[PDB]
């Protein structure tokens, strides 16, 4: 009746919804019910790390063929080969054992986090009730654990969040000794502070167990204020730990890296590469269309190799196949993306728990600095502009001196390599911090410079521009959704104005500078876009820069080269179809096209209804509901950000390749 | 440690009503500030609109205690109404006991209220006014039946003094204000005028002697008085359209002090202007009085608020911050809110107002 | 074990002027994160105080004090503009005319006020014996002929409620000043020894002036102290006419707020030192009053504030017996902070008045 129709569109209307990926928002829970989640999820964290030790047999001790290998349980071998759980041992008895080891680790976790699971879910359910005693604890005021609980804490459990940063650094100081004991018991490794073995990791869980016992203490006895997250801390404590977190875990990443790559590592990872690994999914002994089983000796159809029967997964050396480094990269670009992902949604949470107090009038009602800082509406314009102006010199520099290098590669405009940027290195006085410093270097600092600085224009504009911009100042407007996408083709147009569509911007710029790392972990030559390609001069780049290593290939060569190992295996390419599949889909919600997609569904819904009746029979009451443009545009984030990095594991996965012999110049 | 635990809880209603549940619990690891310990006391305060025709309300209140171990109690039936705007009549009787002493009084008492101005520059500018000069005028006339030894004995000693000693008007504050009463009437803002008998007579009752007091006094505030600065804000007289009860009371130890309060009244919440409505402004008498007894000793404090908005109410401006929205209702709980119930306990009278609309 | 911290963090800073001058710089930033006493938050509030020697003459300064202030969303503004003179060392006369807006309301008046200060006594035995006498008992006698054009209709409204309220009630006198004092400033009084005594009306009445009806109220007042108040005890010291030999500012302002109080305070004066004998100046004894008016209204949260002062002496002065003792000194000025200093900053913020005495000669 056409109304009947208006309050079916009006109900993905981007006014304030349910949004159904908000259940678990923190606006409706509690410090306790954050407490049980985050128990849960670290017992199904249990879980799945019990799951993946499983993954990691081989010879199941009680006899067995075991697990071929994935990258799951490659990214956390040389860890356990590291603790004593796990060996890089050639014979099957010293491998039962292994197995045996990871069997009761693997038990041992399940049970560890269905304990964690059944006390988050009580936490969850405010039900802090001991069975065996029938009593109840407080979760306002309770006593720790004891005696330990008055020596420490007498009584007076933490009533607020920068109170309860002491006892959680206590509980952490807890944790890193449990750790140490547990090293110097269960996995030998007594502490020796020599920071070349297992040993020193024991003695370091232990300075650093006194070093947060002490922190722990002094923080219980003197709190510190950053004031406002006490209030909000659901938002505003959660987003700057979330940031907080975010740039620890690139912290991680590139503590990895470095590390894994030390001599003090190699029988950890670099031993990898003595290995031979049977990944799933990878190139598996083929068959001929005529196959009759009968095992013990091919009769008709002989298979590739006599060995390897029936559909076996061919070996792959460690060498050729660089899983040394593979697994290197593939653990460090997982933290650093994380680290990444984990700052813009920081900043964002940040950005949503700052607009709510600028709507409600707290924004001015705060007194730390950290928001009467920004509180200006002019320093928030100085400062965005000086980050976009720092960007714009940073990357119109580093990609005009790329341009110029590919130029000079290709001979375009009868150019030479002589006349690239191959003399422009890192200084001496940092040439300390690469192997084989070149321009690929310089490079790539100044092109994770410029992306940082892009990615933080659209963090600035999300912890500025919350809720008004000089702009929409200066027009008479202002955002109070967080997530609205527009406000129409007014002023020729205000689409993704909001802090979720600014973070959506900034997942989309990060992606350049974040993949650009990915080119650099896999040695990939980001200096130039056509490296290795045998065009004019880019085979000219080892012998005029007088590089030591040979890099895989320039940024646009990086997807012929090493994609012929993508290729070559069945589960990188149907990851890479995927991948494809799922990231150009995010164009049909990206482009400016919901209300097409509103119409063409109204069209749709009049169809089906008609072809249920000149056909069918029966009412055909269903209708076809569009992804609105803050769905959409959420939608999309997830699709385009997905399919980029499903494939840069591809890159990561599909092996090194980044040999060390610079190859001669063309001549 | 000496750490204090409080829950209170708010469960307001809609529309046009300003009707809402306020229960709230209290512990405070700290030694009252009273001389005669411990010291426990129970008030039960019931309100029924007798007849709706012309205001009269009968408010019931029974203050049952034991001090050091001495049975106090004082029940007192009062039919209230307001004449005009700025007049209130009360009707009733009460009664007093403490140990084996009891004497029943009945009185027929007007308060009249005026503020010292009317001016309409402050009104139409201030929104919300806290602060509002003025006097009451008290014209008591509480008779008292002379049946015990002790009665007659008061009775004697009071006409005598009455009729001597010429300083009695104000000489009578000294007595009528017992112990730190006269200094919490200073700290408040209060001060008494000095009181006038219009006639002090005694005579043959139902079954003896009777002692008649018509005698009258006022005292003015300087703007914390919430007796005087918000005088037909305290008396919601014409929301009342079914019974009120308030049951509270503190059980305080020589270590500690236990308070309960119930409470279903009008005037919880009132409007605020362009269609928001608001908790009621915080009484600042009490938040005075009690920071000269909540400033002896350092005390952490989780308190906890629970303000249960009716169906498709929302606040807006909750000033310290909420914690956690939860359906229509409220938490806050520690940081801001914490500090500020610190400072109302210690004696701080800031502002928490909690705006709403629906 | 530990407390509710709610930290509060200040600088002071004081450069003193060389010679025998007591000019000296003085300037406060403050910020508390705790809820202020205030019933109607958030309350701001900007202050300008500047004065001017209009003539050596016969000491009249050109004094004015403009206070605009938002209280709950209400624009506050009171600006005053005053010519004050000691004619003799116990009587001060000042003329002058100012006005006051809230919201759409407002209204000016000018005044002509004479205040008249007695000590209760002079005996030379306390003179010769206490070298830093701090309490005075004494009374101020306030005379003030104001005038109000009654313009507006509440003006005319508010007119015809007092004087009809004066002739008709007799406890005028006295219940003047519970309006007087709205609020805490009633309870402030006794608090700080002051004691208010019944004002005396000598006449209300109106007449037509420039522009209309001008309401003028002749009244006096007098005030006493118990030697705690500063205005009565240190009357002579808190209007150095004598030594303003050049404008003097005091810019200050506090953004008071639901969670805190933020404080800018920037000033240049005389009288910011005083002498002690000797040639041994010392900062000026502190205030009695607003020591002890900030004292009822900051201790309502327990705080560890972290209080730094600053004070710059004048060439080839040294800074003599500072108690407590300064925490460090760069060869030229002094620095306070922690150990027993931050303790009197707790101190006087709570209300105490332990004396923090610093003393320096050449
Ligand atoms: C690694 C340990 C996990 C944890 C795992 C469990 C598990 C598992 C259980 C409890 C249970 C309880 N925990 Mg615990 N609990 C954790 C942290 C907390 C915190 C906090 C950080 O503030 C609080 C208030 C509590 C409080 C409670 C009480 C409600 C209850 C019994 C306490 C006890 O026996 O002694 N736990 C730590 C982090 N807790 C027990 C319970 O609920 O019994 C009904 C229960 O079974
Ligand atoms: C909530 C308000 C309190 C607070 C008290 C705590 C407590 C208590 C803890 C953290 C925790 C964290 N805080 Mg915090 N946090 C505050 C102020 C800050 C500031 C700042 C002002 O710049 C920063 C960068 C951080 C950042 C951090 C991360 C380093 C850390 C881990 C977060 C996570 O895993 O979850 N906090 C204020 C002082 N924060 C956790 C941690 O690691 O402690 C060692 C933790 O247990
Ligand atoms: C280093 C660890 C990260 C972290 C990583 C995660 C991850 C990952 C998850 C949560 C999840 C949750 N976290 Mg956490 N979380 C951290 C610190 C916090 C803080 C804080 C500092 O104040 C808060 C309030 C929360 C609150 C929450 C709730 C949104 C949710 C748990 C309840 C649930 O539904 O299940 N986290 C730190 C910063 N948290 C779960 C969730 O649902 O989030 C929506 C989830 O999957
Ligand atoms: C407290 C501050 C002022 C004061 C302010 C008022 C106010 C305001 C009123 C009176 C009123 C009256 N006053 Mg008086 N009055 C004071 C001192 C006195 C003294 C004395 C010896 O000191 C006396 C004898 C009186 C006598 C009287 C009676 C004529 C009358 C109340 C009878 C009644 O209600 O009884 C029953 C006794 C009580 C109910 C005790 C409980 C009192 C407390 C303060 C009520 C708290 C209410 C609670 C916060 C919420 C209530 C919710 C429940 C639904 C009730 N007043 C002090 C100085 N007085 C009332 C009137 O108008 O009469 C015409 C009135 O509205
Ligand atoms: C407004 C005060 C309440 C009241 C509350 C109490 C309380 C509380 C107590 C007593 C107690 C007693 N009551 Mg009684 N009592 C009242 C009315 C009276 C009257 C009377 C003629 O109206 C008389 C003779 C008495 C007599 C007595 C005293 C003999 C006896 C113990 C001494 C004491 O301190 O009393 C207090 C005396 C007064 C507060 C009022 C005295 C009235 C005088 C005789 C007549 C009025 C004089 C003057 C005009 C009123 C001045 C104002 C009053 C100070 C409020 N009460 C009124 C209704 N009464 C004690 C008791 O019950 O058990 C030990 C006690 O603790
Ligand atoms: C504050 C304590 C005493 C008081 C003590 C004094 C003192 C002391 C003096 C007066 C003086 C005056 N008083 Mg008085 N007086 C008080 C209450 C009042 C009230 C009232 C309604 O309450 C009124 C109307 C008056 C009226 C007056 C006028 C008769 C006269 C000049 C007013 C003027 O110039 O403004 C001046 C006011 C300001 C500029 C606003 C700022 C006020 C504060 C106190 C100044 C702080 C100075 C700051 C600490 C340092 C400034 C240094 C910069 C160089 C300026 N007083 C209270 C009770 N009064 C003056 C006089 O003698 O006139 C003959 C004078 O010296
Ligand atoms: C000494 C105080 C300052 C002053 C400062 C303020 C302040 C502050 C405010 C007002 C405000 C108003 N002023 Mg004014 N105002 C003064 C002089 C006057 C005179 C007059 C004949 O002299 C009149 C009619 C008015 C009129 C008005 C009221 C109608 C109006 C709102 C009510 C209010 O609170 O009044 C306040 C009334 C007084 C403080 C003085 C009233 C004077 C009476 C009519 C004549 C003197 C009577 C008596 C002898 C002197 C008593 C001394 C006072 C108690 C201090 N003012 C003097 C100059 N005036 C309000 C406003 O501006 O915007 C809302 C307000 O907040
Ligand atoms: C994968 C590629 C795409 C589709 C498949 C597709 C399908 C589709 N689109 Mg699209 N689209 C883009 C990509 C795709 N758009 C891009 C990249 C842009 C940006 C330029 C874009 C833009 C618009 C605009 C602007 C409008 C539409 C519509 C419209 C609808 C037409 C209805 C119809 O005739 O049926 C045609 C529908 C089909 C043939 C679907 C049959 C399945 C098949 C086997 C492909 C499988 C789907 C998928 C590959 C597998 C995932 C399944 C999952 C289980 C893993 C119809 C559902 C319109 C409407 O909604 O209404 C008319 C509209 O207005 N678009
Ligand atoms: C914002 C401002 C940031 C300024 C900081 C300068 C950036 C420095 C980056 C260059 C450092 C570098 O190349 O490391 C140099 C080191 C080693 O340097 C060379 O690197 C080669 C890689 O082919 C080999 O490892 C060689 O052994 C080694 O010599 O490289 C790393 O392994 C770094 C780890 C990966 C870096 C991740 C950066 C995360 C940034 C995320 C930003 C996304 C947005
Ligand atoms: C007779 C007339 C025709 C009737 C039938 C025609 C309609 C049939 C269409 C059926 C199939 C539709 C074709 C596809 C439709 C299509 O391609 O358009 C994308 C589509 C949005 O479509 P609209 O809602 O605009 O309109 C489609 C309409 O057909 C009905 O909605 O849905 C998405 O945005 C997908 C994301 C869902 C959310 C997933 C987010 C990411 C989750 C994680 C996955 C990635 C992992 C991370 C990697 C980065
Ligand atoms: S194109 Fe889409 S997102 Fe942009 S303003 Fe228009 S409706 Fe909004
Ligand atoms: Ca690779």
């Amino acid at each position: 009746d056409a109304a009947k129709m208006r309050r079916f569109l009006f109900q993905r209307t981007e006014t304030r919804s349910t949004k159904w990926y908000q259940i678990f928002d923190t606006e409706k829970l509690d410090d306790e019910q954050v407490v049980g989640g985050h128990l849960a999820l670290l017992g199904v964290l249990g879980f799945i790390m019990g799951i993946y030790y499983i993954s990691g047999i081989q010879v199941f001790p009680w006899g067995a063929p075991g697990f071929h290998d994935n990258w799951f349980y490659l990214t956390i071998k040389p860890r356990m080969v590291s603790l004593g759980i796990d060996t890089y041992s050639t014979k099957t008895a010293d491998l039962e054992a292994a197995g045996a080891r990871l069997l009761g680790w693997a038990a041992f976790h399940f049970l560890v986090g269905s304990v964690l699971i059944f006390g988050g879910w009580r936490h969850w359910t405010h039900n802090l009730t001991n069975p065996f005693t029938g009593r109840c604890g407080n979760f306002r005021d309770f006593r720790f654990l004891g005696k330990f609980g008055d020596v420490v804490f007498n009584g007076t459990s933490a009533k607020s969040y920068k109170e309860a940063l002491g006892p959680h650094a206590v509980y952490m100081s807890l944790l890193f000794l449990g750790w140490g004991i547990v090293m110097w018991a269960i996995l030998g490794f007594a502490p020796i502070p020599d920071f070349q073995t297992i040993n020193s990791e024991t003695f370091m869980s232990f300075v650093f167990a006194v070093i947060f016992f002490a922190l722990g203490i002094y923080w219980w006895n003197n709190p510190p204020n950053a004031a406002i997250h006490l209030n909000d801390d659901m938002k505003a404590a959660f987003s700057v730990h979330l940031t907080a977190i975010g740039y620890i875990n690139i912290a991680l990443g590139c503590i990895a890296f470095v590390a894994f790559q030390q001599p003090s590592f190699a029988p950890y990872y670099k031993e990898l590469d003595k290995l031979v690994f049977y990944l799933y999914g990878e190139p598996f002994n083929r068959v001929s269309f005529n196959f009759v089983e009968q095992g013990g000796k091919v009769i008709s159809g002989a298979k590739e190799f006599a060995d390897f029967p029936a559909y076996a997964i061919l070996p792959k050396s460690g060498e050729a196949f660089g899983m040394a480094r593979v697994v290197t990269n593939l653990i460090v670009f997982n933290h650093i993306i994380c680290g990444v992902l984990y700052v813009f949604a920081g900043v964002y949470h940040g950005g949503q728990y700052l607009l709510k107090i600028q709507l409600n009038g707290m924004y001015n009602q705060i007194k730390s600095i950290w928001i009467t800082k920004g509180r200006d509406q002019e320093v928030q314009v100085k400062i965005l502009g000086t980050v976009m102006a720092l960007c714009f010199a940073t990357m119109l520099s580093v990609y005009a001196v790329i341009v110029w290098n590919t130029i000079c590669e290709l001979n375009i405009f009868g150019t030479n390599i002589t006349m690239s940027f191959y003399w422009l290195k890192p200084l001496p006085i940092f040439q300390w911090m690469f192997a084989d410093p070149s321009i690929n270097d310089w490079v790539m600092a100044h092109v994770i410079t410029a992306g940082s600085l892009f990615s933080l224009i659209a963090l600035v504009r999300i912890a500025f521009f919350a809720h008004t911009s000089p702009l929409w100042d200066d027009l008479g407007l202002k955002k109070n959704s967080y997530s609205f996408p527009c406000l129409g083709p007014v002023y020729g147009g205000t689409c993704g104005v909001s802090i979720q569509d600014q973070l959506w911007f900034a997942m989309l710029w990060g992606i350049k500078g974040l993949s650009a790392v990915c080119w650099y972990i896999d040695g990939a030559w980001i200096a130039s876009m056509m490296y290795g390609v045998p065009a004019a001069d880019a085979k000219a780049w080892d012998s005029i820069a007088h590089l030591h290593h040979h890099y895989t290939s320039g940024i646009f060569y990086y997807f012929w080269t090493e994609t012929v190992t993508i290729f070559s295996s069945s589960h990188l390419s149907t990851i890479l179809m995927i991948g494809h599949l799922v990231w150009f889909i995010s164009f049909a919600v990206w482009f400016e096209d919901r209300g097409s997609r509103l119409e063409g569904a109204d069209i749709q819904t009049r169809t089906i209804r008609w072809l249920g009746k000149k056909f069918l029979n029966r009412d055909v009451n269903f209708r076809f509901p569009v992804l609105t443009i803050s769905d959409s545009k959420l939608a999309g984030t997830f699709l385009y950000f997905g399919g980029t990095f499903m494939l840069v594991f591809l890159f990561l996965a599909n092996g090194f390749y980044q040999t060390n012999s610079p190859l001669p110049p063309p001549v | 440690v000496t750490t204090a635990h409080s829950d209170y809880e708010i469960v307001l209603e809609g529309g046009s009503s300003s009707w809402g549940k306020v229960k709230a619990r209290a512990k405070v690891n700290a030694p009252p500030a009273s001389p005669l310990l411990p010291a426990d006391c129970d008030v039960k305060l019931n309100v029924k609109p007798l007849d709706p025709a012309k205001g009269f309300v009968r408010i019931s209140a029974v203050f049952e205690s034991i001090v050091d171990s001495t049975k106090n109690k004082l029940t007192i039936e009062a039919d209230i109404a307001n004449e005009t705007k700025e007049r209130r009549i009360s009707v009733g009787e009460g009664m007093v006991s403490v140990g084996d002493f009891s004497h029943t009084f009945s009185f027929e008492g007007s308060v009249v209220n005026l503020f010292y101005y009317r001016s309409d520059a402050v009104r139409r500018n201030v929104p919300n006014p806290i602060y509002m000069q003025g006097r009451q005028f008290h014209d008591i006339l509480m008779k008292v039946p002379l049946d015990n030894n002790d009665l007659i004995d008061t009775w004697e000693g009071t006409v005598k003094a009455i009729g001597s000693t010429g300083a009695f008007n104000d000489w009578i504050r000294d007595f009528w204000f017992i112990g730190p009463a006269f200094t919490a009437l200073n700290e408040g803002g209060q001060r008494i005028s000095r009181i006038e008998v219009n006639g002090l007579n005694t005579e043959s009752g139902p079954k003896g002697p009777v002692g008649v007091s018509r005698w009258r006094f006022s005292h003015g505030g300087s703007g914390m008085v919430d007796s005087i600065s918000r005088w037909a804000e305290l008396f919601p007289s014409d929301k009342l359209n079914r019974p009120a009860q308030v049951e509270a009371g503190f059980r305080s130890d020589s270590q500690g002090i236990e308070v309960k309060v119930d409470g279903e009244f009008p005037g919880v919440s009132v409007d605020a202007g362009g269609g928001l409505r608001r908790i009621l402004n915080h009484p600042l008498i009490p938040l005075v009085h009690h920071g000269m007894v909540g400033k002896f000793n350092n005390f952490n404090v989780d308190a906890q608020l629970k303000v249960v908005l009716p169906k498709g109410y929302k606040i807006r401006y909750a000033a310290p911050q909420y914690r956690s929205q939860n359906l229509e209702e409220y938490r806050w709980s520690g940081g801001a809110y914490a500090r500020w119930v610190e400072h109302v306990c210690k004696g701080g009278v800031g502002q928490f107002e909690i705006l709403y609309a629906q």
